RNA sequence: CCCGUCGCUACUACCGAUUGAAUGGCUUAGUGAGGCCUCCGGAUUGGUUUAGGGAACCGAGAAGCUGGUCAAACUUGGUCAUUUAGAGGAAGUAAAAGUCGUAACAAGGUUUCCGUAGGUGAACCUGCGGAAGGAUCAU
RNA sequence: CGGCACCUUACGAGAAAUCAAAGUCUUUGGGUUCUGGGGGGAGUAUGGUCGCAAGGCUGAAACUUAAAGGAAUUGACGGAAG
RNA sequence: CCGGUCCUGGACCCAGCCGAGCCUUUCCUUCUGGCCAGGACUUUUACUUUGAAAAAAUUAGAGUGUUCAAAGCAGGCCUUUGCUCGAAUAUAUUAGCAUGGAAUAAUAGAAUAGGACGUUAUGGUUCU
RNA sequence: UAUCUGGUUGAUCCUGCCAGUAGUCAUAUGCUUGUCUCAAAGAUUAAGCCAUGCAUGUCUAAGUAUAAGCAAUUUAUACAGUGAAACUGCGAAUGGCUCAUUAAAUCAGUUAUCGUUUAUUUGAUAGUAUACUUGGAUAACCGUGGUAAUUCUAGAGCUAAUACAUGCUUAAAAUCCCGACUGUUUGGAAGGGAUGUAUUUAUUAGAUAAAAAUUUGAUGAUUCAUAAUAACUUUUCGAAUCGCAUGGCCUUGUGCUGGCGAUGGUUCAUUCAAAUUUCUGCCCUAUCAACUUUCGAUGGUAGGAUAGUGGCCUACCAUGGUUUCAACGGGUAACGGGGAAUAAGGGUUCGAUUCCGGAGAGGGAGCCUGAGAAACGGCUACC
RNA sequence: GCCGUCCGGGGCACGUUUAACGAUCAACUUAGAACUGGUACGGACAAGGGGAAUCUGACUGUCUAAUUAAAACAUAGCAUUG
């Protein structure tokens, strides 16, 4: 079937080989899991060794990491926006490694009050307002208001990151190989990774 | 192609064995184990073309099943168990402990031992790493795992097994004029002193040896076994010869005294 | 010349330069020496070119062979070939006669090469069809 | 001593209308078995199992279906390679010394030979320019 | 000093004719290019390439054959000389 | 030569042949621990020496009365409730590896000096 | 044994071939053939076609026995000896054969894996935040059969596991996060969650030039080994197994404890391997001088795939790569090597064939199972 | 006096060739992909059949209006004559 033998390949000089042997088993390819965004369907394959490959064909969650704050989460993948190799992915909402997607960012959001006690977006919007005061207005011991109080001064984020919370998503790069190990994981984009796909998606 | 191999043919066989060419076709294939198919000696080698206590194969399988063969304290079903260097192979049914230990030959000589020095072995160390949980160990040149090793053990070190316990009684660091066997090359077998560790990064380490009558040999660092602190200190009794190497005029002229 | 070229953000992979730091604004950079006593240039520790095949900035190893040539082509984007020239004995004759192999390596950008420069070589795990031999020290000719 | 046409016999190879023939390799295009992956599908078969008649809703799951992938094989065409037929044509060699002459070897009876170009039953003859391997190392 | 040659000798070379190179080569090596491997078939067939053509350059095989050939000696012969 | 003779062994003596080590204006890397072990530098080769490697069988070759021999890797001991020599050693050869030598044959250097030493030369710019 | 001899002429000296001469682990064939030892042998032409038979099976005290099998009455009314048939496990990927393909391919020597998988062997390695021991299938078996025919199997009724699918039993602390209340100068805290190991991410240790105004391994070298933090997972496995002995403590209850072993299990190491891999080296041919790049040719970035590296494949992008030091193409009555014959030296010729490596099983191609096969005494399809 | 543009000077600042960027406007060409359908699609229109050879005239061109378009005539080229 697919092979990766480099026999069928011409030399680097151009001339063409001649047929050495069958096409051996110990140099098998399979074909592309072209994993999806949906309910979850996930297929096991029986390598070599008899150990074990899963094939993620649909997903709808991942374990994504805010690399700047050192915390992990497990949320939605809303679609594919971006993909340096081929932008019929885009278009397919395919999921690879170093694929660009969007993600909720309700968890982190979630963290992030509970953790600094501050608000993310910054809308002035009357929900947005409602709600910055109620997080505000938490009831809290004395001895919490002063630990949220010590996490202060760096609870300020960068703007490109806090602009993104009032949309509900975050911008984020897949990490892990969905048809290799099953799972759709990545981290959040910042620094100038991120002005650097910001650039890109907006053209 | 297609799978491991399971026969070895008579003329494969490694040379040291010294098997006869018109025995038969095959060679008994040494068994996956703690050492190396090239540099080990089956245990159906040992009983029937060394030690002739058996006449054939069969004989030396109705040995073995009998529970009498014990390789390093532990007994031994397997004919084609691989046996090598340092290794102690016990037949308490005729009280006997053997030391496979290279002669200057390189051949393995029959080496009969006390009961006393039959209660330990040397290892070369291998290399020295952490294991899961952050537990250092050691892996000797026969395979064996020994955890919590002493913090000054590295590798080319040798070190000393209670071979009933399996752990180790005290080491000998790698330095110059350490007791050293030559276990791989031309030069298996000879016994001497390090001289001087010649440094080749990315290649391989030689070491110059000087023998007991002031000869000198250069073999690389893996076919380097310290056995000693010092010369003429060795851990383990040596063979007969003392890992001398003769000329073939001097072997002439001792066989001619030794025998008339 | 720019080192984000690409369609994709070119970076060292598990460098992390966390934004919320001091105001000390230097992006982190990974490096290391390969051994052999060969001195890593210094347009790779203080440089900002992004190379995963770079002996000092990337994740290749140098291990096995090291070889000298001559440079006689620089036209491939990271990549160049070298001359070797040899004699080879012809028993019967008692003589020699010439011969050449063309060897393609992998140049970083840390080093500036042209046609004609002594280059040695180390050898690398296969990072091409052709490529398993990764530029380590550039001598001018 | 000796050369060449012409005539007889035998053998070898060559050219040759036949868009000759046969065999094998490579390949364009078309068709395309089968496996694998994927997509639904849902024969029947266990209950997450709930239900006053049982309605569910959970799992496994065959045939089959969708789209891919590897791709045998066949048809056509091209090309390469190897054998082979052929009216007729033109050679070579061997055999015998058959017919015609006597071109060469003597200054071979016109010195011979080379290149070239014409001519001619055949050897050959003639022109132009060379060579001596000349019949002159010399006036 | 450079040339075109010549005369004598043969240390030397060669099968000899002869050769100051055709010597310094079985006492075998200063550097380097090209060419030949018994006589024919044959510089033919075929392919390529150059040419307007004539032709040039490159260039086989089947088959056939015990010699063909070089230099010299004695003789015989000559429509050669004395 | 001594002679030192139970063919054989020593300074002295003569020569010869190899290796050294210093001095001659003097190449032979350089520091720390203190020739071995731990750092910093290094014109590129070709050639040759030595070493390691080049599987066993085959070849050459040591031992050994297979009755001789081709072979084989056996075997031998006064006859053994066991003693005991062995199963050598060379050759491989281009390539690669380590090493000594520096003739022979290449290669590079200080000419618009952008040259070399200042070990603790005088400052200055930086970096860890 | 570093050797020559006959043949051109009337005779001579040469060039030169023809012929003679000797060997062949070099084949055939003719004639002849008493003894001993040793011993090749359908390679060459047809990797052409094959009747028939055999060539791969396997059980220990220790997985599963109600054979309606045999045997004996015995420590035994759960079984207990032996033991067909079946289920389970392992092997069948070794061996043996052949030399068609194959000309930088194979192969040889030499490297590398800091670029990977590895049944088995051998060492180590797991207290992790209904239990006196869980379920329901199925074979063999019994009896209803269908087909001309096969190592075809279908209904129906049983029944087991180290098969299949699930599932508890446990140290001592300690640490981290959230945190009602509280102290009230920032401490104390009830209560909740999290801890083993695998998987997948992200982020941190993983240091190491010598005095003045606490640890930290290896390598030539790593983002290595290993550890930590936050999470993640169609939730990996941390023994519902088997044989022999039956001991010790009394709180004499089928009480609590426990000896040698089988088999199995996660990870690391080891071994047997495998897959790629560096350098150098192949016969004839120019009546083969340019080849490769549509539709991968050379390189870059990202991905996919793979056990893993890699144009191995895809997308985008550059225009590269080899060559008179012979590329590319063609031929080979070409598997490569160790080696063989002959040999003064140098060489020439051969190597299908006792060993090593490769490839194939009529020709292709595709796969299942498995640690390992693109297997053919395995399957699927075409010719 | 108003509010703008005309000239024109004051310096702080802004351009030195990373304008490799922004703003506005604009024509139909080319290439690729997905989906889709009774596999249809240059959907009407428009629009070469092709190959192996022989005779003959080289070719383009010309003539028998009203039965012959041809191989006939002409032609460039060649040759001859005054
Ligand atoms: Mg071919
Ligand atoms: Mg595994
Ligand atoms: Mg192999
Ligand atoms: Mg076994
Ligand atoms: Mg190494
Ligand atoms: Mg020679
Ligand atoms: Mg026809
Ligand atoms: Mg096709
Ligand atoms: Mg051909
Ligand atoms: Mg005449
Ligand atoms: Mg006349
Ligand atoms: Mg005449
Ligand atoms: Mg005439
Ligand atoms: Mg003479
Ligand atoms: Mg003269
Ligand atoms: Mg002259
Ligand atoms: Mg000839
Ligand atoms: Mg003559
Ligand atoms: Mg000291
Ligand atoms: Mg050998
Ligand atoms: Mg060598
Ligand atoms: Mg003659
Ligand atoms: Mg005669
Ligand atoms: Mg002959
Ligand atoms: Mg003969
Ligand atoms: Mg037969
Ligand atoms: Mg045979
Ligand atoms: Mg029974
Ligand atoms: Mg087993
Ligand atoms: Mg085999
Ligand atoms: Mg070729
Ligand atoms: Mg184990
Ligand atoms: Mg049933
Ligand atoms: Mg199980
Ligand atoms: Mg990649
Ligand atoms: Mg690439
Ligand atoms: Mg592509
Ligand atoms: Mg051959
Ligand atoms: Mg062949
Ligand atoms: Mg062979
Ligand atoms: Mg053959
Ligand atoms: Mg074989
Ligand atoms: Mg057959
Ligand atoms: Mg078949
Ligand atoms: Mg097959
Ligand atoms: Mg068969
Ligand atoms: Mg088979
Ligand atoms: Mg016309
Ligand atoms: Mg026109
Ligand atoms: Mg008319
Ligand atoms: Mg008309
Ligand atoms: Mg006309």
């Amino acid at each position: 079937g697919i092979s990766r033998d480099s026999r069928h390949k011409r030399s680097a000089t151009g001339a063409k080989r001649a047929q050495f042997r069958k096409k051996r088993k110990f140099e098998l390819g399979r074909q592309p899991a072209n994993t999806k965004i949906g309910p979850k369907r996930i297929h096991s394959v029986r390598t070599r060794g008899g150990n074990q490959k899963f094939r993620a064909l649909r997903v709808e969650t991942g374990n994504f990491s805010w690399g700047s704050e050192g915390v992990s989460r497990k949320t939605r993948i809303a679609g594919v926006v971006y993909h340096p190799s081929n932008n019929e992915l885009v278009r397919t909402n395919t999921l690879t490694k170093s694929a660009v997607v969007q993600i909720d960012a309700t968890p982190f959001r979630q963290w992030y009050e509970n953790h600094y006690g501050a608000t993310l977006g910054k809308k002035k919007g009357g929900a947005h307002a409602a709600h910055a005061a109620e997080v505000a207005d938490a009831k809290r011991s004395r001895k919490v208001e002063r630990k949220l109080a010590a996490r202060s001064g760096a609870a300020a984020i960068e703007s490109a990151v806090d602009s993104q919370f009032g949309s509900g998503r975050l911008y984020a790069v897949i990490s892990s190989r969905p048809g290799q190990s099953g799972r759709c994981d990545g981290y959040i984009l910042e620094g100038e990774e991120l002005a650097f796909y910001l650039r890109r998606l907006t053209a | 192609a297609r799978g491991p191999k399971k026969h070895l043919k008579r003329l494969a066989a490694p040379s040291h064995w010294m098997l006869d060419k018109l025995s038969g076709t095959y060679a008994p294939r040494p068994s996956a184990g703690p050492h190396k198919l090239r540099e080990s000696l089956p245990l159906v080698v040992f009983l029937r073309n060394r030690l002739k206590y058996a006449l054939n194969g069969r004989e030396v399988k109705a040995i073995m099943m009998q529970q009498h063969v014990q390789v390093d304290g532990k007994v031994r079903t397997d004919t084609t168990y691989p046996a090598g260097f340092m290794d102690v192979i016990t037949l308490e049914a005729t009280n006997e402990h053997f030391r496979l230990v290279y002669d200057v030959k390189g051949k393995f000589a029959v080496h009969r031992i006390s009961a006393e020095e039959a209660a330990y072995k040397l290892g070369k160390v291998k290399k020295v790493q952490l294991g899961k949980k952050g537990v250092p160990y050691v892996v000797t040149h026969d395979g064996r795992t020994i955890r919590y090793p002493d913090p000054l053990i590295r590798a080319n070190d040798t070190v000393k097994i209670d071979l009933a316990t399996g752990k180790i009684d005290d080491f000998i660091k790698f330095d110059t004029g350490r007791l050293v066997m030559v276990t791989g090359g031309r030069n298996l077998g000879r016994v001497g002193v390090i001289v001087h560790r010649e440094k080749h990064e990315g290649g391989f380490d030689l070491v110059h040896i000087k023998d007991a009558l002031e000869n000198t040999f250069v073999t690389r660092l893996s076919n380097v076994f310290v056995i000693g602190t010092e010369a003429g200190k060795p851990w383990v009794s040596l063979p007969k010869g003392k890992g001398i190497k003769l000329s073939i005029s001097e072997e002439r002229d001792r066989r001619r005294a030794q025998q008339g | 010349l720019t080192v984000q070229s690409e369609r994709a953000f070119q970076k060292q992979p598990h460098i992390f330069t966390n934004p919320k730091a001091k105001a000390n604004k230097k992006t982190k950079r990974w490096y290391k020496d390969v051994g052999l006593g060969f001195k890593t240039p210094k347009a790779a520790i203080e440089g900002s070119y992004i190379d995963k095949k770079c002996p000092f900035a990337g994740t290749v190893s140098i291990r096995g062979k090291i070889l000298t040539g001559t440079v006689v082509s620089t036209k491939m984007h990271r990549t160049i070939i070298i001359r070797r020239d040899y004699l080879h004995y012809v028993p019967k004759y008692n003589r020699y006669e010439k011969r050449h192999k063309n060897v393609a390596a992998h140049v970083s950008p840390a080093f500036r090469v042209e046609e004609g420069d002594v280059v040695t070589v180390g050898q690398c795990r296969p990072i091409s069809k052709t490529v398993r031999f990764n530029v380590l020290k550039v001598s001018a000719g």
